[PDB]
C-alpha cells in the first residue's frame, strides 16, 4: 500500500517478481539497484472505504469559535470538562450521521469518539 | 418557395458542401496569392474584397488546423451540411441560442449533445488578444 | 415539533436512529424532519381554520373558496411553514452552516430553513433570508414555467 | 413640492397652518401638540402637517434665469 | 441490478511464493482444506492473488451465496481465471481469485 | 462601560449614521475610480513595452510619467476653459478631463553618441471622470457651492457623462483569480477539474487559466483500467491534455521523489500516494528534464521546425504562460512546482471525498469589477493600439532615414473615442476587433426617482458565459446576507441575475500585497525556497492573494497579531482581509480588488468591545473630528469578507449574545449592527418586510423604482427625456429609519391615502382600486411630465446643410399640413406657448439642391406648455438647442396606483366625495382598493401599516419601520390606537354615500402609503 524510494535516482518501485528466488523484491527500471519487500504486500483498496475518521481530523481545531463546544463529554487524559464536536468533513461518510469530539486543552489534540 | 429554416431550397446546392467564413478566406487568400503576384491580369473584383474583409472580420479560427478539428468534430455527428457551416459560423453561445436560431437541430437534437458540441467549438475559436 | 426535532438530531446523533430499507440515514433523517415539520404547520393551520368566526372577514374568503386558500391563512396566523430549496431543506452555503450565525453542522429548524413565525407576528432576521430564498425559487419556476408553457 | 392649499379628504385648508405648524416645532412644542393648537382633530388633515416635507426649500437655493 | 461493487469490502494484491504459503494467517485456516483436492494445480501457479472481501451486510438483503458469485465469475469471463470460496457460515467472507493455470 | 439592551436600540443606529455620513452609499463606485485614475492608469504606463523602431538608427520611447489635470473644455479658440459637470448635460458632451503623459526618447545613429530630448505634458489624450471623483469638479465642495453650480447637493454623483447621458459601470461578477477550484462536472470526459485561472497583480498580461483535470473511472481498456484514474493538465497553450507529471520534470524536478514531496506532503497517510501512482505511469518514460521539455513542446500551438526549437517554447510557456501570478522571472521554478503541487494536492482531497467541493455560487469565489477594474482593462486597449499607431506611422519614415515627430505619432482620437465608444454604445471593447463585446454595461441611468437612481449605481450583474451558464446565479444563496440585497431582483426572464448591493456592504477598491510580504518575513514564516518539503506536513499554507508565500510554524500567533495590526490601521489595511481554514491548516489573505465586505462588531469574550464612551463621540459626531473612520482605529469594529464571513461566528443582537438559558454559542466573534441592513435601497423602504411575502417585496422592487417622483432638486435646469414630478411629495407617515440614509424622505416618490378595505359597487376586481374624483380635484396625485426636444443644425453636406427659421410656405416646396405660428423669427418656439396636438416646435430646413421641410414635432397629441429654451453649440460647434415640454396630467380611471407592497392597482372608478363611503366623522376615504386582494397578492403588512398609520396621524409621531424591531407589535399599535377613541384593530363604520344606512360590515380604513406609477393611460392611448 506504501511508496518506497531506491537510493539511486530516487524513483518509483514498481513490484516485481523473479522466477528464480521466487521472492518478490521492488526493484526499479532505469536503475538496477533492486530491494527486497518485507510486507509481501502490493497494496489494499478498501471498496467501501469505512476508514476511521479520527486521524483525519486535526488537533488544532480546539480554538475553532464556530464548532460548537459541549462540557457534556470530558476528554479521556485531561479531565477537562469543555470538548469541540462537530459532524464529519467527508463526502464519503456524508451518508452517515455522527459526532466527533476533540479536548479543548491547548496542547492535548485528544481526538475520540462515542 | 424556399426556406432555410424548414431545410427547402433548390436541389442543385444539395451536392455542394458548406464553407466556413474563416475556411472560405483561406480559399481567398489562395485566389488573391496567385493573382496578385503568379499572372499579370487586371485588379480583383470590388465583390472579392468585400467578401475578404467580411470573413477576416467574423473569421473565428486562426489556423487550417482549427478549422479542420471542428470540421471533423461535427462530420462525426449527423450534423446536416447546411448547419455544419451555420453553426460554426453563427458559434452559438449555449444549446438554447443554436435551436432558437437554427430550427433545424431542434428536431434530431438533444439539450445536453448539442450543448457539448458548441462548448468544444468555443475552445477551438481564438481571440486576437 | 422543535423539540420533536431535537430528540431526532440527538438520535441520529448518538446513532440509535435506524435507516429505512429503502433510503439511507442522511436521506432518512431529512424525511423524519420534514413530517414533523409539514405536520405542525397543518396541525396548527387547521386550528387556525377553526379559530375563525363566522363574522371574520378571512373565514368568509376561505370558506366561499372565492379567493386564497387554508394554507394563506395559515402563514398569515398561526405559521409560515418551512422554507424548501430545490425540493430540500435550506442548503448548507457556508462549510456545513446555512448562515454564519448559526454554529457548524447545524440541522435544526431555525438553522434549515424552518420559520415558526407568521406574517402577523413577523420573522426574525434568519428567517427573512430563508423566506426569501424559497420565494426567489418559486419566481425562478414561475418566470421559466409561463415560458415552457406557452411553448 | 409645496404644502396643498386644502386636505385632499375633506377640504380643510393646511397650508396656512404649515407657517405656523413650523414656528411651533421650534417653540418646544412636541410634534402632536402643534396640531392640536392649529386645531386638526381629524387625522387626515394631521397627515397633510405631521409628515409633510418642503422641498420648495432646496429648489430656491438655486439662482434663477 | 447489483454489481461487486456493492457486495465486495476490500479488495487487495497478495504474494504467495508457494502455493501452500497463503500468508495471509487469517484465512490459512480455511484455504488448506479446500486446497488440498488438486483443482487447476496440475502445473506451476503463479505466486500472485486477488483476494477481495465480500460485505456481510449486504449479502443478506440481497440473499446472495458464494457459490452463486464464484459461478458468475468463472463463467461470465470464462476459463480466464479461477476464484475460490469459503464457507459462508463464518463471520467474514473470503474470495480469492488466481489467474487460470 | 457596557451598552444596556434598553439603549443599545438607538445606539446600534447611531454608529450606522456615522458609517453612511463618511463612506455614504456611492463610495463603491468612487473609490474604485479613484484606484483607477490614480495607481491603475500609471501601471499601465509604467508597465509598456519598450517602442523599439528598426530598419542603424535606433529609437526607444518610454513614457516616464502621466499628469493629469482637472476637467476643461477646449473650444474652437482652444482656451483650456473649466467644463463643470452641468454644461456637459446640456450641451451633450461627454465629460472628461485631459490626459498628458511624459515621452523620453533616447536615439544613436550607431555613431557612439547618445543624446535624448524630454517632451513635457504629450497630449496623449483624454480620460472620462466619474461625478463627485477626486479629479472631478465637485470633490470637497460645500452644499453651498454645489447649488450655485446647478447641481444637486443631494446627488451622490459616481457616474460618466457621455454624450449627455448619464451612465452607470454595472459591476460585473467575475471569477476569482489566484484561486483554486475543484468542480465535479457528469458531462465532461473527466470526473474531475482542477480549475484555477492565474493573473498576476492588477493585470500585467491576460489571464491565463489551467485545468488540472482527473481521467474518470467510466472508461475501460487494456492499460487505462490497470493504472485507472491518472491526473492529466491542460496547458494554455498546448491544444492536447498532457500529464500533470511531465509539468514538474520540465520544470526542473527529475528526480520522482521530488514530485511526490511537493504534491503529497503527509507520507504517512497511504490513501493520496496510490492515488498518484497511476499518473507516474505515463510520464514514467520520461526521466530527463529536456525530454520532458521536449514532450510539452510536441504538442505546441505553433511547434518548432527544429527538436531544439521545441524546448525554447515548452521554457516559455511554463515560464511565462503558466502560472503568471507565482512567477514571471526564470528563477521561479520551485515557487511555480509547489503551486502546482497545491492544485494536484487540492484535486486529491476533492477525489478522495476528504474535502467538499468549492460552491459555484459562493461569492467568495467570484469578485465584483467596477468602473475602476473594467476601465482599466478597457485603458489597456487602446494603449496597446496607441503604441502600434507610433510603430506604424514611425516604420515608414525610420526606413528613409529622418527622424519623426512625436505629435503626428500619438493619437488622441483612439484614446478618447476608443474610451467614449464602449461608455455610450454599451459594447464593452473595441469594436474593430473582430469579437463579442459584452453589453449591458455602462446603462443610462434611470432618473424617474432617486431611490432608483441610488439602486442603479450599486446594481450588480451575474456573470455571463461559461461561468454563470454553469451555476445557478438566479438562485438566492446565503453568501448574500448582508452583501447584496436578497428580496430586490427584477421580474421577467432575467430573474435573479440583476441584483442591488447592500447598504452597509462595500466593495474593496484594492491595495498593494507588497506591506503584507514584507511583515511575513520579519517574523517566524519562512518561505519555500529555505524549508524542505517535509516541514509542510505539519505547518500552515500562507497565501496573499493567491501566492505561496510560505508555511508558518504557528498559525494561532501569528493570526492574532495579523487581527491587531488590521484593528490598529497599521500596515496592514483594514480593506485586507484574512482567512483561517482551519480544517485544511490553510490560512489565505487577499488584498486584491472586488472583495464584497460589510462591517461588523467585534465580540471579545462575549463582550462588545463598542462601550458607551464610543457612542457618546458618535452623539457628538458633529464639531468634535470624530467619524466612523475612528471607529475602525480603535478596532471594535472591522470588515469581514465572504471567505472570512465563512470561519467568523455572527450574533444577530447583543441579546443574543449577553447571555441565554441554554448557551446556544459561547464564543461569539462578531455581531451585526442591525439585520435590517441586508435590505438594498429598494427594500429598506418596506415596512415589515418580514410580515410581508418574499415574492412581493421583490415586486416591490420593480415597482418602486417605476413609481413617480422628485428624482433631484436641479431638475429644472436640466434636460431629460423622460422625467414625472409629483405636485405633492409627501414623506410616509410610516418610515423606516434607513429610510433616512437613503434620503428618501427629503425626496419622496408618493403621497399617503386614507384607504379604506371596502367592495364599493363592485367597480374594483383583485387588480383594480377606486379612487375619490374630489381629492384628485384637490391635487391628490397629480403630477408634471417633461419631454426633451433636441435638434441640431450642422454643416454635413458642403452643398446642403441645416438652418433654424420659420419655413414659410412658400420658400418651402415640400411641408407637412400643420400650424406654424407658433415658431418665432429664429425657429424656436418660446416659452410660455401651449401646445396641443400636431405642432411644430422647432423649425428646420435642409437646402438640398428651394428647402425641403425636416422639422420635428410633438412626439404625441398631449396638451403641454413649452417650459424653457436652451441654445447652445455642440461639440462639432454647430448651433444646437433643446426645448422641455410641460405637460400636465391628471388622474383619471386609467392611471394604475400601487400601493408600496403587491400588485399595481388600475383606478376603477372615480367618485365624487359624496358617493363615497364616509365614515362618522365625516372622513370619505380617499382611495378604496379590493379586500379581495389581501389574501394572495397582498401582505398583511398594508393592514400593519394602516393600523400604524392612523396611530402615527392620531399621535402626531412618525411610525418605526424597522423590519426587526421587537418594540413595534400588532398588538402594541392597536392598544395606542384605542387610546384615541378608535377601534384597536382600525375597523370603522362606514355610512354609504348612496344609501345613508350604516353598512353592516364596518371596513377598516387607514392612512397607507401609495405612490404612482409611470404606466399612465394617456401616454399609451395619445401614442
Ligand atoms: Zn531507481
Ligand atoms: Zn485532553
Ligand atoms: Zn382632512
Amino acid at each position: 500500500v506504501g511508496i518506497r524510494f531506491c537510493q539511486e535516482c530516487n524513483n518509483m518501485l514498481y513490484p516485481k517478481e523473479d522466477k528464480e528466488n521466487r521472492i518478490l523484491l521492488y526493484a526499479c527500471r532505469n536503475c538496477d539497484y533492486q530491494q527486497e519487500a518485507d510486507n509481501s504486500c502490493i497494496y489494499v483498496n478498501k471498496i467501501t472505504h469505512e476508514v476511521d475518521e479520527l486521524t483525519q481530523i486535526i488537533a488544532d481545531v480546539s480554538q475553532d469559535p464556530t464548532l460548537p463546544r459541549t462540557e457534556d463529554h470530558p476528554c479521556q487524559k485531561c479531565g477537562h470538562k469543555e470538548a469541540v464536536f462537530f459532524q464529519s468533513h467527508s463526502a464519503r461518510a456524508e451518508d452517515a450521521m455522527r459526532l466527533y469530539y476533540v479536548c479543548t486543552a491547548p496542547h492535548c489534540g485528544h481526538r475520540w469518539t462515542e | 418557395e424556399e426556406d432555410a429554416s424548414q431545410l427547402i431550397f433548390p436541389k442543385e446546392f444539395e451536392t455542394a458542401e458548406t464553407l466556413l467564413n474563416s475556411e472560405v478566406h483561406m480559399l481567398l487568400e489562395h485566389r488573391k496569392q496567385q493573382n496578385e503576384s503568379a499572372e499579370d491580369e487586371q485588379e480583383l473584383s470590388e465583390v472579392f474584397m468585400k467578401t475578404l474583409n467580411y470573413t477576416a472580420r467574423f473569421s473565428r479560427f486562426k489556423n487550417r488546423e482549427t478549422i479542420a478539428s471542428v470540421r471533423s468534430l461535427l462530420l462525426q455527428k449527423k450534423l446536416h451540411k447546411f448547419e455544419l457551416a451555420c453553426l460554426a459560423n453563427l458559434c452559438p453561445e449555449t444549446a438554447e441560442e443554436s435551436k432558437a436560431l437554427i430550427p433545424s437541430l431542434e428536431g434530431r437534437f438533444e439539450d445536453e449533445e448539442l450543448q457539448q458540441i458548441l462548448d468544444d467549438i468555443q475552445t477551438k475559436r481564438s481571440f486576437q488578444y | 415539533a422543535k423539540q420533536d426535532v431535537i430528540e431526532v438530531i440527538e438520535k441520529a446523533h448518538n446513532n440509535e436512529l435506524e435507516p429505512t430499507p429503502g433510503n439511507t440515514l442522511r436521506q432518512t433523517f431529512e424525511n423524519q424532519v420534514n413530517r414533523i415539520l409539514n405536520d405542525a404547520r397543518d396541525k396548527t393551520g387547521s386550528s387556525a381554520q377553526k379559530s375563525l368566526s363566522e363574522y371574520n372577514n378571512f373565514k368568509s374568503m376561505v370558506v366561499s373558496g372565492a379567493k386564497g386558500s387554508k394554507i394563506n391563512i395559515s402563514q398569515v396566523i398561526a405559521v409560515v411553514g418551512q422554507q424548501n430549496v430545490e425540493g430540500k431543506r435550506i442548503p448548507f452555503g457556508f462549510k456545513h452552516r446555512t448562515l454564519p450565525h448559526f454554529i457548524k453542522d447545524d440541522y435544526g429548524p431555525e438553522s434549515r430553513g424552518f420559520v415558526e413565525n407568521s406574517y402577523l407576528a413577523g420573522l426574525t432576521p434568519t428567517e427573512f433570508f430563508f423566506h426569501a430564498m424559497g420565494g426567489r425559487e418559486g419566481l425562478i419556476d414561475t418566470a421559466v414555467k409561463t415560458a415552457e408553457t406557452g411553448y | 413640492m409645496i404644502i396643498p392649499v386644502r386636505c385632499f379628504t375633506c377640504g380643510k385648508i393646511v397650508g396656512n397652518k404649515w407657517e405656523a405648524y413650523l414656528g411651533l416645532l421650534q417653540a418646544e412644542y412636541t410634534e402632536g401638540d402643534a396640531l392640536d393648537a392649529l386645531g386638526l382633530k381629524r387625522y387626515c388633515c394631521r397627515r397633510m402637517l405631521l409628515a409633510h416635507v418642503d422641498l420648495i426649500e432646496k429648489l430656491l437655493n438655486y439662482a434663477p434665469l | 441490478h447489483t454489481t461487486l461493487r456493492k457486495v465486495t469490502a476490500n479488495t487487495a494484491i497478495y504474494y504467495d511464493p508457494n502455493p501452500q504459503s497463503t500468508v495471509v494467517a487469517e484465512d490459512q485456516e480455511w484455504v488448506n482444506v479446500y486446497y488440498e483436492m488438486p483443482d487447476f494445480d496440475v502445473a506451476r501457479i503463479s505466486p500472485w492473488l486477488l483476494r477481495v472481501e465480500l460485505d456481510r451486510k449486504h449479502m443478506t438483503d440481497r440473499k446472495l451465496t458464494m457459490e452463486q458469485i464464484a459461478e458468475k465469475i468463472n463463467a461470465g469471463f470464462g476459463d480466464d481465471l479461477n476464484c475460490i470460496f469459503n464457507d459462508d457460515n463464518a463471520e467474514k467472507l473470503v474470495l480469492r481469485i488466481r489467474i487460470m493455470n | 462601560d457596557e451598552i444596556t439592551p434598553d439603549l443599545w436600540q438607538e445606539a446600534c443606529w447611531i454608529v450606522i449614521s456615522s458609517y453612511f455620513d463618511e463612506k455614504g452609499l456611492v463610495r463603491q463606485q468612487l473609490d474604485s475610480f479613484d484606484e483607477f485614475i490614480q495607481m491603475s492608469v500609471q501601471r499601465i504606463v509604467e508597465d509598456a513595452p519598450p517602442i523599439d523602431l528598426q530598419a542603424p538608427p535606433r529609437y526607444l520611447l518610454k513614457f516616464e510619467q502621466i499628469y493629469l489635470s482637472k476637467p476643461t473644455h477646449w473650444e474652437r479658440d482652444g482656451a483650456p476653459s473649466p467644463m463643470m459637470p452641468n454644461e456637459a448635460r446640456l450641451r451633450n458632451l461627454t465629460y472628461s478631463a485631459p490626459l498628458y503623459v511624459d515621452i523620453t526618447k533616447t536615439v544613436i545613429k550607431e555613431g557612439e553618441e547618445q543624446l535624448q530630448t524630454q517632451h513635457q505634458k504629450t497630449f496623449i489624450g483624454k480620460i472620462p471622470i466619474m461625478l463627485r471623483s477626486t479629479y472631478c469638479l465637485l470633490n470637497g465642495l460645500t452644499d453651498r457651492d454645489l447649488c450655485e453650480l446647478n447641481e444637486c447637493p443631494l446627488d451622490p454623483g459616481g457616474y460618466f457623462i457621455i454624450n449627455g447621458s448619464e451612465k452607470v459601470l454595472i459591476a460585473q461578477e467575475k471569477m476569482a483569480t489566484n484561486t483554486v477550484y475543484v468542480f465535479a462536472k457528469k458531462d465532461s470526459k473527466y470526473a474531475y477539474t482542477g480549475e484555477c485561472r492565474s493573473c498576476l497583480e492588477n493585470s500585467s498580461r491576460p489571464t491565463s487559466t489551467i485545468w488540472v483535470s482527473m481521467l474518470a473511472r467510466g472508461g475501460q481498456g487494456a492499460k487505462k483500467s490497470a493504472i485507472g484514474q491518472r491526473i492529466v493538465a491542460t496547458l494554455p497553450y498546448i491544444k492536447q491534455e498532457v500529464p500533470i507529471i511531465i509539468v514538474f520534470r520540465a520544470l526542473g524536478f527529475v528526480s520522482d521523489r521530488d514530485i511526490l514531496e511537493h504534491i503529497i506532503y503527509d507520507f504517512e497517510d497511504p490513501e493520496m500516494m496510490e492515488m498518484v501512482k497511476p499518473s507516474l505511469d505515463e510520464a514514467f518514460v520520461i526521466q530527463e528534464q529536456n525530454v520532458a521539455l521536449n514532450f510539452i513542446g510536441s504538442r505546441g500551438a505553433k511547434p518548432g521546425v527544429t527538436k531544439e526549437k521545441r524546448i525554447k517554447y515548452a521554457k516559455e510557456v511554463l515560464q511565462k504562460e503558466m502560472l503568471p501570478h507565482v512567477g514571471v522571472s526564470d528563477f521561479c521554478e520551485t515557487k511555480k512546482a509547489y503551486f502546482l503541487g497545491y492544485m494536484v494536492h487540492r484535486l486529491l482531497l476533492a477525489a478522495l471525498g476528504r474535502r467538499e467541493l468549492d460552491d459555484r455560487d459562493h461569492y467568495g469565489n467570484k469578485r465584483l469589477d467596477l468602473a475602476g477594474p473594467l476601465l482599466a482593462f478597457l485603458f489597456r486597449g487602446m494603449f496597446k493600439n496607441l503604441l502600434k499607431e507610433v510603430r506604424i506611422y514611425a516604420q515608414k519614415f525610420i526606413d528613409r532615414g529622418k527622424d519623426f515627430n512625436l505629435e503626428l505619432a500619438i493619437k488622441t482620437r483612439i484614446i478618447s473615442d476608443g474610451l467614449k465608444y464602449s461608455l455610450a454604445t454599451g459594447n464593452w471593447g473595441d469594436q474593430k476587433k473582430a469579437h463579442q463585446a459584452r453589453a449591458g454595461v455602462s446603462q443610462v441611468l434611470n432618473r424617474l426617482t432617486f431611490a432608483s437612481t441610488l439602486s442603479h449605481l450599486r446594481r450588480l450583474n451575474s456573470p455571463i458565459g461559461r461561468d454563470g451558464k454553469l451555476a445557478k446565479p438566479r438562485q438566492l444563496h446565503n453568501t448574500l446576507w448582508g452583501m447584496v440585497c436578497p428580496a430586490e431582483t427584477p421580474e421577467g426572464h432575467a430573474v435573479g441575475l440583476v441584483k442591488n448591493l447592500a447598504l452597509m456592504a462595500y466593495i474593496s477598491v484594492g491595495s498593494q500585497p507588497s506591506p503584507i510580504l514584507e511583515f511575513l518575513e520579519e517574523w517566524s514564516m519562512e518561505n519555500l525556497e529555505e524549508i524542505s518539503p517535509a516541514a509542510i506536513a505539519d505547518a500552515t499554507k500562507i497565501f496573499v492573494n493567491g501566492c505561496w508565500v510560505g508555511i508558518h510554524k504557528d498559525p494561532e500567533q501569528l493570526m492574532n497579531t495579523l487581527r491587531k495590526l488590521r484593528r490598529q490601521m497599521d500596515i496592514i489595511v483594514s480593506e485586507v482581509s484574512m482567512i483561517r481554514d482551519i480544517r485544511e491548516r490553510e490560512i489565505r489573505i487577499y488584498t486584491d480588488a472586488g472583495r464584497i465586505c460589510r462591517p461588523l462588531l467585534i465580540v471579545e469574550k462575549q463582550k462588545l468591545l463598542l462601550k458607551k464612551r464610543h457612542i457618546d463621540q458618535l452623539k457628538e459626531r458633529e464639531y468634535n473630528n470624530y467619524s466612523w473612520q475612528d471607529l475602525v482605529a480603535s478596532g471594535v469594529v472591522e470588515y469581514i469578507d465572504t471567505l472570512e464571513e465563512e470561519t467568523v461566528m455572527l450574533a444577530m443582537t447583543p441579546d443574543d449574545l449577553q447571555e441565554k438559558e441554554v448557551a446556544y454559542c459561547s464564543t461569539y466573534t462578531h455581531c451585526e449592527i442591525h439585520p435590517s441592513m441586508i435590505l438594498g435601497v429598494c427594500a429598506s423602504i418596506i415596512p415589515f418586510p418580514d410580515h410581508n411575502q418574499s415574492p412581493r417585496n421583490t415586486y416591490q422592487s420593480a415597482m418602486g423604482k417605476q413609481a413617480m417622483g422628485v428624482y433631484i432638486t436641479n431638475f429644472h435646469v436640466r434636460m431629460d427625456t423622460l422625467a414625472h414630478v409629483l405636485y405633492y411629495p409627501q414623506k410616509p407617515l410610516v418610515t423606516t429609519r434607513s429610510m433616512e440614509y437613503l434620503r428618501f424622505r427629503e425626496l419622496p416618490a408618493g403621497i399617503n391615502s386614507i384607504v379604506a378595505i371596502a367592495s364599493y359597487t363592485g367597480y374594483n376586481q383583485e387588480d383594480s382600486v377606486i379612487m375619490n374624483r374630489s381629492a384628485v380635484d384637490r391635487g391628490f396625485f397629480r403630477s408634471v411630465f417633461y419631454r426633451s426636444y433636441k435638434e441640431q443644425e450642422s454643416k454635413k453636406g458642403f452643398d446642403q446643410e441645416e438652418v433654424f427659421e420659420k419655413p414659410t410656405r412658400e420658400t418651402c416646396q415640400g411641408m407637412r399640413h400643420a400650424i406654424y405660428d407658433k415658431l418665432d423669427d429664429d425657429g424656436l418656439i418660446a416659452p410660455g406657448v401651449r401646445v396641443s396636438g400636431d405642432d411644430v416646435i422647432i423649425g428646420k430646413t435642409v437646402t438640398l439642391p428651394t428647402k425641403r421641410d425636416c422639422s420635428t414635432f410633438l412626439r404625441t397629441s398631449e396638451t403641454g406648455i413649452v417650459d424653457q429654451v436652451m441654445v447652445t453649440l455642440n461639440q462639432e460647434g454647430y448651433k444646437f438647442c433643446k426645448i422641455r415640454v410641460r405637460s400636465v396630467r391628471i388622474p383619471q380611471i386609467g392611471d394604475k396606483f400601487a400601493s408600496r407592497h403587491g400588485q399595481k392597482g388600475t383606478c376603477g372608478i372615480q367618485y365624487r366625495q359624496e358617493d363615497m363611503p364616509f365614515t362618522c366623522e365625516g372622513i370619505t376615504p380617499d382611495i378604496i382598493i379590493n379586500p379581495h386582494a389581501i389574501p394572495s397578492r397582498m401582505t398583511i403588512g398594508h393592514l400593519i401599516e394602516c393600523l400604524q398609520g392612523k396611530v402615527s396621524a392620531n399621535k402626531g409621531e412618525i411610525g418605526d419601520a424597522t423590519p426587526f424591531n421587537d418594540a413595534v407589535n400588532v398588538q402594541k399599535i392597536s392598544n395606542l390606537l384605542s387610546d384615541y377613541g378608535y377601534h384597536l384593530r382600525g375597523n370603522e363604520v362606514l355610512y354609504n354615500g348612496f344609501t345613508g344606512r350604516k353598512i353592516t360590515s364596518q371596513i377598516f380604513i387607514g392612512p397607507t402609503y401609495y405612490q404612482r406609477l409611470k404606466h399612465m393611460v394617456d401616454d399609451k392611448i395619445h401614442s
